[PDB]
RNA sequence: AGACCAGGC
């Protein structure tokens, strides 16, 4: 681009339309003929593909413009197909027409009154007339004269309602297209293309049609009408068809019923009055495209054309092959059969290269390529090089880490400052250092590479010697002799200099902070880039041979949103959490608990140096032109300071004077116990910009809130604490080039105590993993290893994969609590070199590096080698490896190491050790490609939603998602210290210059908010006490009247009830009135500003710590709620409130008549006794006890009876009845009572083949029954088939609930979870169970029976619950988008390809996934969209209508 | 409204739209066991006047189909009696906002 | 190959240099290893993809991969199919064939009906769970096969079955293509002169694949290296060493059969005709 | 040697004339020897 | 209901801890052959009975 | 044993097998072992850990 | 411009 040669003509929209065949021999160049491509001498055959009125090819002038390879455009050809043939892309909609449709009369098979019916419900949707569609459908064998009356007022109410609602300001005459009205039109038209398909007779005339039939591509065949209703067709007083006689067919049936087809076709009001033509299905014409995008690729002498000339070539190979079977019959049955099936046959060859040319999965005969597929996935056109694009001026180099730059800075090698390059006009002000830059040269930094003149023309710099280079240095600033080119100026492309822009680039960028915009400084040495520490864990950025990338942006527009909106110093806090993520790392961080320590004493050479050190006034880090200094802290015998007070004037130098110093009462991560007795080390405490107490840890610089650069960032600013970073980066390394810092082997020794309290506590872990053994395998205690019974029941827990879980968690729970016991003494008490001498436990407690489990496996044990939530798996033998005998209850041979790093593990521990470390690489590699796809899926929907200037979300096409962002419209990376009332108290007269109250009132309304804000806050404290349902509020809150960014005091509610629970608390020259009026003006500023790309914001936030990571849990709950929106959920719960009348023991006999009971569940064993020679069974079902399962299922005696009598028997008889039709291919006595020998004779009557049946009806043991067959049948297996009945059979189920399980009460509450999900049956136990406070998991059912807004608040709990697993803190305004985004249309809709086809943008839908099915739907449609999303301006290339680009720019001229 | 015990005839639900404008609205027995707005995950649903439908089409310069849908088939819409393009008030409690009102028209 | 340090020095290679590559248009190439499946020990698999080769067919199964003595492998997997009859599975090209194991029980040697039972059920006649199962398979082939009765007939069938499929021969009767069946695809470790060997490891395979759906075997892991083996890479390019030779002798009849669809001066005795045809065939095996 | 064993586990193949019951003559044809030589060029 | 169902002296140096292994060679008539091995001497030897 | 792996001794000479040597403890001499074989029997990792009775290699 | 192979983070 040239910002010197602009451009006045804009597309506005696209629309998709049927290329017809009168315009493509209008539009064409040549009509290009025979099927050689070029000839011999490498020269292009006339009437070929490469043609020199295509386009200019090979070093050859064009034929219809006469221009030159670099300048000829390429023009359009066509070929004349001779026989109309099927477009592939509309063949699943031309065979819809083609059927369904009479071919007598040549309307549909329909009524014609009910196609009317469509004709005008779908005119109603062009127009934004949603709601008088379904007042039409409320108009109400037949004679054909009230039809006509029907079909007037129907036609009369919609040029009504059109008249009124296009006079009533609402609808334009081009129409209304939201999105909630391509809901309604894709519902109806799916609903009238169902309804066409299925008619048996034409309504018109009552005749048949003969069904039509497509087995695969390429043919249509007509079916013979059966024999017997052919005599419909004589009272009205198989087959391949030609594709001209199905457009003959077409021709007629569109022109029968155009009044209709010309909505069906339109998505707005077609203004155009074409007409809907058959000859849109069909392609009489293939156009070729232009002979530049189909040159040849060429390998040295390895030249082949192009997979569209091989295409091509077949079509035109096919079109002169069916012109000479033409011959014999202008010459013109033997001489006829032979020429006409020849014939027919090329007929399917053109249609079946026309589809492989344009889609190759339609082909037959690996297969060469067609255009659909050019465009389709990833390597297609519009995600390879529309979405993504390869660009210039753009660098890669491996990153090398470097201190002495400013934190907002980049290194750049010289071999980057020489080819990297940027285009300044010379003006009156560049001609001092523009002139020196041309004057050095390509080679010479700070230089120039080229000059581009007025002309357009560009003059090298390259090959000139340096006294014609200093001619040219002349000719910059000269007035221009052409007036055609009067206000133009002369470009030097100059060198990056050191005040450049600079767009650093680390892949995956997961996040917006991944690729910030840095300034750059050159640097003379060597070849590689040069990074800050606190940019190294934004980009996750190491140094262990990372690259990453370098974009050098080329114009102002660009500059200015690289340094200010772009830029790495306002990234400081991520908006994921509202976390910072910038800070000092690991040898800063282990230096400030050194510096800041008490026995930090420096003399005045040495205070002196580490302060000019780091300040170093010249380069503007000062704020006072002289560097102040303190007394010291010691006067007698000798001067001394402190490193508090090193901290204390480094801090006093890069603040702004005229504002007080920084109040902070914060805490670190060390002990007070780690410094001796009576330390108050722990607490950090600032006041009046002076460090009095406390070391300085990670919680106060690094990545972590509320620290001391956390408070710098809120009090002063964000240029402050991107300086501070710097001087205190400075001041850290050069206090480490003076006072290094080690980790030797020294570091890692216990004591001679410490080792012998080790191994104590290891002796007491050579019975644990048999008593963990003994326990699950229930033995009592004290039972030897060698045990045949212990032995016995360990082979049956491992041939069983439940079993062995909880036996791998028992001895797991108790080896990790003799994990815990060594750990708990021998470190920190047992360490021979301690706190802070031990530098292995100075950084893993000061956070600089390392954890208190890293020191632990170093100095302690390396414990319990846990696999993927088991113990060490085990072999067929029972051995869990080679050395250890079968089935042994040892912690050791199961995976517990006692050795150590220290001191070294041993061959068998070593290999338990691989094992797991194995198992950590798999899921570092398979497991953050599963989250890469859910950002993907995320980003596509919510490219476009973002905040307007009404403070109220919206999408790119205007739909409204929120009324306010998180209901309180406030930026997370804004809102940190907004409820930090004790740290904004104490900081108040230098937070009230960086909010300026006094100047700021002229453009704001300070009155009326805080009216109507008492009215609330009155009104609520006055009622809500009730609950909502009864609350009818009369009074919104402010925020929902007034605008928050103008009117002063019109916060949240959350926020006044805060503000006004902690000034009530505590009474503290500043005043109670004067606090309240700077919080509500923090309020205003911490506004979010419309043009914020939000939903990419929160989708961000959830794809970027996605990678960090009884019910279904992480990554597949992301993909089962988000992704797929399954009604079908894996694991379905729901919490159940016992209420408080309920005791444990009634609400655990309670669960046991909820969870469902299986026949199976109840059964000891079946014995069935077959006798043949009719097959007899004795099918002897025997159970438990009585007094067994009575006490276990609460299953009575008489109710299992009634399961065999009407339940177990009605679904055997119907398994052995369906093999039978598959296959054709000691008790008691007889004379017992009157009623058994009548409940044996119903059993009998109302079943097939059952001539016996006794129940144990005193005991409730067993059930005997004899169940004959008949002779003729072969052998049924009769066990797998009972087997198989008796665990589908139930004795009791409440339906769609399996289980209901009382666990313990998380977080006070009573809770009783079950699995699976029915409300309705729950509403009847109220006695046991708060039916008000059933919450769910299944977001599908809780919006069937509870609502719309009942599962966007499902929703947002279980993408919280997620996060929450991990301790991973993503905010409720991430999740509030996302929740509101899936339920927009009232219903649960996905992020995928099937939710998102409500949608108006076609290029976004076409961007994401089937390319070619979002691009027949569009084209169907005649769809015009207005390109409003993102995906949509960059494939047309405009600017966003995002943030920069969510406005315009005038320019005030003073004269008219 | 209608309340029946187990099922309607096919051939009497017919007789449902069957008169304007009156309309007739349709309820199990079983299914008004326990209000679903007593429930803690819904909000105070509230449907707007004709003027207060006009006063938010105005403040957002919406058109009447760019709002947030709710279904006229989901469970609170058969609860206020809700007829096609009118819009309900939703009052909606948060983590760090609290009381703020959303909106939804029914299509 | 028998060089000395000092010997390979002076012929340039290296004094310690280890061979094991093969040097191709100047690049260092060599062969991987693959491990793989053991020869000859039919273990149990279960497979959730067994389930998928039809209607009732189960998870369940054995699976053996027999070698031959040219290092050449064939495997024969049985099915279990919830009917209660079993399946055998092979593959000779790249498409799959289904054979019940009875039609091959009868086609190794002279057979019984009750030695068919006796070599699965021992002395546990008893054991009414393989007494069952074993109806069901002894009477489905008299059932689905009312024919074949004896062995001579049995091999009949299996040879008119797959006789265009193995590429036979217009002289070889059906009794002995059905043989070419036998030995070149059932249990192909033992050969001819077999036939009894192959037929108790038959009766071994079956009831080993009945002790696994009475939950009396584990299933025998494929993933653990128990049961796998190494192909060295030396032996696979024997391996296809066989294939380009076996397709070089099927050219040269490829090429007369071309000269008989065609043309009359054919003398098969001739040694000028054998040398006219044979330079015809694409001999560069090597390449 | 292995590849021995593959040369007579190929076996003869056949194929007959349609020259004039018989179908002609056989032509059972077969490898039976294979053996690789050392790598010689010719100077 | 299923779980609530319920010294050598080796001669050559002086050692009583002494490595030993039974293992029944031929037979189950024949007595289970002790093969001994030392660790202070390394002296092996087996016993019949 | 119960419900595990089929029974049966099971003897392998042939090509391509994967073999590692061991010393086997009744006369100390060197033992050659696959993998098949390797699952049912004891070998120690070094001869500090035998234990009587159970470890054969 | 694809295939397969070897890597980088
Ligand atoms: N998207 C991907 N990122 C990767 C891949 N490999 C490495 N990386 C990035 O490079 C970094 C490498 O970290 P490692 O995989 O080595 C985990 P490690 O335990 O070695 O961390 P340290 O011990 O702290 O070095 C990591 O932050 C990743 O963001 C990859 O295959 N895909
Ligand atoms: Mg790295
Ligand atoms: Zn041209
Ligand atoms: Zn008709
Ligand atoms: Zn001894």
């Amino acid at each position: 681009m040239d910002i010197s040669k602009p451009v006045g003509s804009e597309i506005t929209s696209v629309d998709f339309g049927i290329l017809t065949a009168k315009e493509i021999r209008n539009l064409s160049a040549k009509q290009i003929t025979n099927p050689t491509v070029l000839d011999n001498l490498g020269h292009p055959v006339s009437g070929g593909l490469y043609d020199l009125a295509l386009g200019a090819f090979l070093r050859n002038l064009c034929s219809t413009c006469g221009l030159d390879e670099k300048f000829c455009p390429g023009h359009q050809g066509h070929i004349e197909l001779p026989v109309p043939c099927y477009n592939p892309l509309f063949f699943n909609q031309l065979y819809i027409y083609l059927r369904a449709s009479c071919l007598f009369c040549h309307h549909f098979r329909l009524k014609s009154v009910e196609v009317h019916r469509y004709a005008c419900k779908l005119r109603l949707l062009q127009y934004g007339l949603i709601d008088e569609s379904y007042k039409l459908d409320e108009i109400t064998d037949i004679s054909s004269t009230l039809l006509n009356e029907l079909k007037s007022k129907r036609s009369e109410y919609v040029d009504m309602a059109i008249a009124k609602a296009l006079s009533d300001g609402r609808t334009t005459e081009r129409g209304s297209f939201t999105a909630t009205v391509n809901d309604e039109r894709k519902k109806l038209v799916h609903e009238f293309h169902k309804k066409l398909l299925s008619r048996g007779k034409c309504d018109n005339c009552g005749m048949f049609s003969p069904k039509f039939r497509k087995d695969g591509f390429t043919k249509i065949f007509e079916t013979a009408l059966n024999e017997k209703q052919i005599t419909n067709n004589r009272v009205k007083g198989s087959t391949y068809i030609l594709s001209t006689e199905v457009k003959n067919i077409l021709d007629t049936v569109f022109r029968k019923e155009q009044c209709v087809l010309q909505y069906v076709f339109h998505s707005r009001p077609n203004l155009s009055r074409k007409l809907v033509k058959a000859d849109s299905f069909f392609m009489d014409v293939l156009v070729v495209p232009p002979t530049r995008f189909r040159l040849p690729s060429k390998l040295g002498e390895e030249v082949h054309e192009n997979s569209q000339n091989q295409l091509l070539s077949k079509v035109l190979t096919t079109s002169l092959l069916i012109r000479d079977l033409n011959d014999d019959l202008s010459k013109l049955l033997e001489d006829r059969r032979v020429i006409f099936s020849r014939l027919m046959n090329a007929f399917v060859t053109i249609q079946n290269d026309v589809n492989a040319f344009i889609d190759s999965t339609k082909a037959q005969g690996v297969p060469i390529p067609g255009v659909k597929q050019a465009l389709e996935k990833k390597e297609g056109l519009f995600r390879k090089h529309m979405m993504g694009k390869r660009v210039n001026y753009a660098a890669r180099s491996v990153i090398s880490p470097d201190p002495n730059i400013e934190t907002n800075e980049i290194g750049v090698p010289p071999v980057f400052a020489v080819k990297l390059t940027y285009p300044e006009p010379v003006t009156a002000y560049n001609i001092a250092e523009l002139r020196q830059a041309v004057i050095n040269g390509p080679d010479k930094w700070p230089g120039a590479t080229q000059i581009q003149n007025e002309d357009g023309s560009l003059v090298s710099l390259i090959g000139m010697s340096v006294e014609q280079r200093k001619a040219l240095a002349n000719q910059l600033l000269t007035p221009s002799s052409n007036v055609s080119t009067h206000t133009l100026n002369k470009k030097v492309y100059r060198h990056i200099k050191n005040r450049d822009v600079v767009l650093m680039n680390r892949q995956p960028t997961l996040h917006k902070a991944s690729m910030m915009g840095h300034k750059v400084r050159v640097l003379p040495n060597e070849k590689t880039l040069r990074l800050h520490y606190a940019n190294t864990g934004a980009y996750n950025a190491d140094f262990d041979g990372d690259e990453m990338n370098m974009h050098f942006p080329q114009n102002e527009n660009a500059r200015a949103e690289a340094l200010n909106l772009a830029n790495t110093d306002s990234q400081y806090l991520t908006p994921t959490s509202g976390s910072p993520v910038r800070g000092l790392i690991q040898d800063h961080i282990s230096a400030g608990v050194w510096l800041t320590s008490k026995d930090s004493f420096f003399t005045r050479e040495q205070y002196q140096q580490y302060i000019y050190g780091c300040i170093r006034p010249e380069d503007g880090h000062t704020t006072r032109s002289k560097i102040v200094t303190l007394p010291p802290t010691i006067f007698k015998p000798y001067p001394l300071w402190t490193g508090k007070q090193i901290i204390t004037t480094v801090l006093l130098n890069v603040t702004p004077p005229d504002m007080p110093g920084i109040n902070l009462i914060s805490k670190n991560k060390i002990k007070n116990e780690y410094w001796g007795k009576g330390s108050l080390e722990n607490e950090v405490l600032f006041k009046d910009g002076a460090l009095l107490c406390g070391i300085l840890d990670k919680s106060q610089y690094g990545a972590s809130k509320y620290g001391i650069v956390h408070s710098l960032h809120e009090v002063y600013g964000p240029e402050v604490a991107a300086k501070v970073l710097s001087v205190l980066g400075r001041l850290f390394t050069n206090y480490i080039t003076a006072t290094a810092f080690t980790c030797g082997m020294d570091d890692l020794r216990l004591t001679a105590e410490g080792n012998k309290w080790r191994t104590d506590i290891l002796k007491t872990s050579v019975d644990t993993g048999r008593e963990a053994a003994a326990e699950v395998t229930n033995l009592d205690k004290d039972t030897p290893a060698d045990d045949p019974e212990l032995l016995k029941r360990l082979q049956e827990i491992l041939r069983d994969n439940n079993k062995s879980g909880i036996l791998d968690a028992v001895t797991s729970s108790k080896v990790n609590a003799i994990t815990s016991q060594v750990v708990s003494k021998c470190v920190p008490d047992g360490t021979m070199k301690k706190f802070p001498c031990n530098s292995m436990q100075a950084m893993a407690l000061s956070g600089a590096k390392g954890s208190n489990v890293n020191v632990s496996q170093i100095m302690c044990l390396l414990g319990q080698q846990a696999l993927e939530g088991r113990r060490v798996p085990v072999m067929v033998s029972g051995k869990t490896l080679p050395s250890f005998k079968p089935y042994e209850t040892d912690a050791m041979a199961g995976g517990y190491v006692k050795g150590r790093f220290y001191s070294g593990i041993k061959p068998q521990e070593y290999y338990f050790h691989c094992m797991a470390g194995r198992e950590g690489l798999i899921d570092t590699a398979v497991k953050t490609s599963r989250s890469g796809y859910l950002q993907r899926c995320l980003t596509k929907q919510l490219e476009g939603v973002h905040v307007s200037y009404d403070n109220s979300i919206r999408d790119a096409d205007g739909t409204l998602v929120q009324f306010m962002y998180g209901g309180d419209a406030i930026d997370i990376t804004k809102e940190s210290h907004m409820t930090q009332f004790e740290f904004c108290l104490d900081n108040y007269y230098a937070l009230l210059k960086k909010y300026n109250p006094s100047a700021l009132i002229e453009h704001l309304d300070v009155e009326s908010a805080l009216k109507y804000s008492k009215k609330t806050l009155k009104y609520r404290k006055k009622h809500s006490k009730e609950p909502h349902y009864k609350q009818s509020v009369k009074y919104d809150p402010v925020l929902a009247k007034y605008n928050p960014a103008k009117y002063l005091g019109s916060v949240s509610e959350n926020f006044q009830d805060k503000l006004e629970s902690f000034l009530d608390k505590n009474s503290k020259g500043v005043n109670e009135k004067k606090f309240r009026a700077l919080m509500q003006l923090k309020y205003m500023r911490s506004l979010i500003n419309p043009g914020e790309a939000v939903g990419i914001i929160a989708s961000q936030s959830v794809g970027e710590p996605s990678t960090q990571m009884n019910v279904t849990l992480g990554i597949p709950r992301l993909r089962e709620i988000v992704m797929t929106a399954s009604a079908a959920i894996k694991t379905p719960q729901m919490t159940l409130p016992i209420w408080n009348d309920v005791s444990d023991e009634q609400a655990d006999t309670f669960c046991k008549s909820i969870s469902k009971v299986l026949l199976s569940e109840v059964i000891d064993k079946v014995i069935v006794t077959e006798t043949t020679g009719a097959r007899s069974y004795v099918i002897h079902m025997r159970f438990f006890d009585n007094n067994e399962y009575s006490e276990e299922y609460d299953v009575s005696k008489e109710e299992l009876q009634n399961v065999i009598s009407n339940q177990f028997i009605h679904l055997l008889e119907a398994a052995i009845v369906k093999e039978i039709k598959k296959q054709k291919r000691v008790e008691a006595n007889n004379n017992m009572n009157k009623v058994q020998r009548d409940r044996q004779s119903a059993i009998i009557s109302h079943h097939r083949f059952i001539t016996k049946y006794n129940f144990d009806d005193e005991s409730g043991k067993w059930c005997e029954f004899k169940l004959e067959l008949a002779a003729d049948t072969e052998k049924l297996l009769m066990v797998n088939i009972v087997e198989e009945i008796c665990r589908k059979s139930i004795i009791r189920q409440i339906p769609h609930i399996d289980r209901c399980v009382h666990p313990e009460p998380e977080n006070g509450k009573r809770v009783l979870v079950t699995e699976g999900v029915n409300f309705q049956a729950m509403w009847d136990q109220e006695a046991f169970i708060d039916v008000d406070g059933i919450t769910s998991n299944d977001v599908a059912a809780v919006l069937k029976t509870y609502g719309v807004e009942a599962a966007r608040n499902t929703i947002v709990n279980e993408i919280n619950n997620v996060f929450s697993r991990y301790a991973i803190s993503v905010s409720f305004r991430h999740l509030d988008l996302i929740a509101d985004m899936m339920t927009r249309q009232g219903t649960y809709l996905a992020f995928n390809r099937q939710g998102m086809e409500t949608s108006t943008s076609s290029f976004m839908k076409m961007s994401y996934e089937t390319t070619c099915q979002f691009l027949t739907k569009a084209v169907l449609d005649n769809e015009r969209e207005q390109l409003d999303s993102p995906s949509a301006r960059i494939v047309v290339g405009k600017l966003n209508n995002v943030g920069t680009g969510s406005f315009d720019v005038l320019a005030k001229v003073p004269n008219a | 409204i209608f309340v029946y015990q187990n099922n309607i005839t096919p051939s009497a639900m017919k007789l449902v739209p069957s008169i304007p404008p009156a309309t007739i609205e349709t309820f199990n027995e079983a299914a008004l066991v326990v209000n679903i707005t007593h429930h803690e995950l819904v909000p105070k649903h509230i449907r707007l006047s004709s003027d207060e439908k006009r006063e938010l089409l105005k403040r957002y310069r919406l058109k009447e189909s760019q709002l947030p849908r709710i279904q006229r088939a989901d469970p609170v819409a058969l609860y206020l009696g809700l007829k096609r393009g009118e819009v309900v008030k939703i009052i909606r409690k948060s983590e760090t906002s609290g009381r703020y009102a959303s909106y939804r028209i029914c299509m | 190959n028998k060089m000395s340090p000092y010997e390979l020095v002076q012929h340039k290679e290296e004094s310690d240099e280890i061979g094991g590559y093969f040097i191709v248009n100047g690049i260092e190439k060599l062969i991987r290893m693959l491990i793989v499946q053991r020869r000859n020990h039919p273990m149990a698999i279960i497979r959730p993809s067994f389930a998928n080769r039809g209607a009732s067919y189960s998870h369940y199964g054995i699976q053996i991969r027999s070698v031959r003595p040219d290092q050449t492998s064939q495997t024969n997997v049985l099915h279990y199919l919830n009917d209660g009859q079993v399946t055998f599975r092979f593959s000779w090209r790249k498409n799959e064939y289904l054979v019940p194991v009875v039609m091959i029980l009868k086609a190794l040697c002279h057979t019984s009906d009750r030695e068919i039972f006796d070599g699965i059920i021992g002395n546990d006649v008893k054991d009414s769970f393989l007494t069952d199962r074993l109806e069901l398979l002894l009477r489905g082939f008299k059932k689905r096969y009312p024919h074949l009765q004896n062995r001579t007939q049995v091999l009949q069938y299996l040879g008119d079955k797959f006789r265009v499929v193995f590429q036979a021969s217009p002289d070889q009767s059906d009794l002995e293509v059905g043989q070419e069946v036998l030995d070149r695809i059932v249990l192909v470790h033992l050969g001819k002169d077999g036939s009894q060997d192959k037929f108790r490891m038959l009766l071994f395979m079956i009831r080993k694949l009945y002790s696994l759906v009475a939950g009396e075997c584990s299933p025998d892991n494929p993933d653990a290296t128990q049961h796998q083996e190494v192909l060295l890479g030396g032996f696979l390019y024997g391996m296809i060493l066989k294939e380009k030779i076996d397709e070089y002798l099927q050219n040269i009849i490829a090429q007369v059969r071309m000269d008989i669809n065609r043309g009359m001066a054919i003398n098969f005795k001739d040694k000028r005709y054998m040398s006219r045809v044979l330079m015809r065939v694409n001999e560069n095996i090597g390449s | 040697g292995l590849l021995n064993l593959g040369v007579k586990d190929i076996g003869e193949k056949v194929i007959f004339d349609g020259k004039p019951g018989y179908l002609g003559n056989k032509l059972s044809v077969s490898v039976e020897q294979v053996s690789i030589a050392k790598p010689m060029s010719n100077d | 209901k299923s779980v609530v169902k319920t010294k050598e002296k080796c001669p050559q140096c002086g050692n009583e801890e002494m490595n030993y292994h039974t293992l029944q060679l031929r037979s189950a008539d024949e007595g289970a052959t002790v093969f001994y091995t030392c660790t202070s001497c390394g002296y092996k030897f087996r016993t019949n009975n | 044993s119960t419900r595990g792996q089929y029974p049966g001794l099971y003897l392998f000479g042939g090509h391509s097998r994967m073999l590692r040597p061991v010393r086997y403890l009744p006369l100390d001499k060197e033992d050659i072992v696959g993998p098949f074989e390797q699952v049912y029997m004891n070998i120690a990792v070094t001869p500090q850990e035998i234990q009587n009775n159970v470890h054969t290699h």
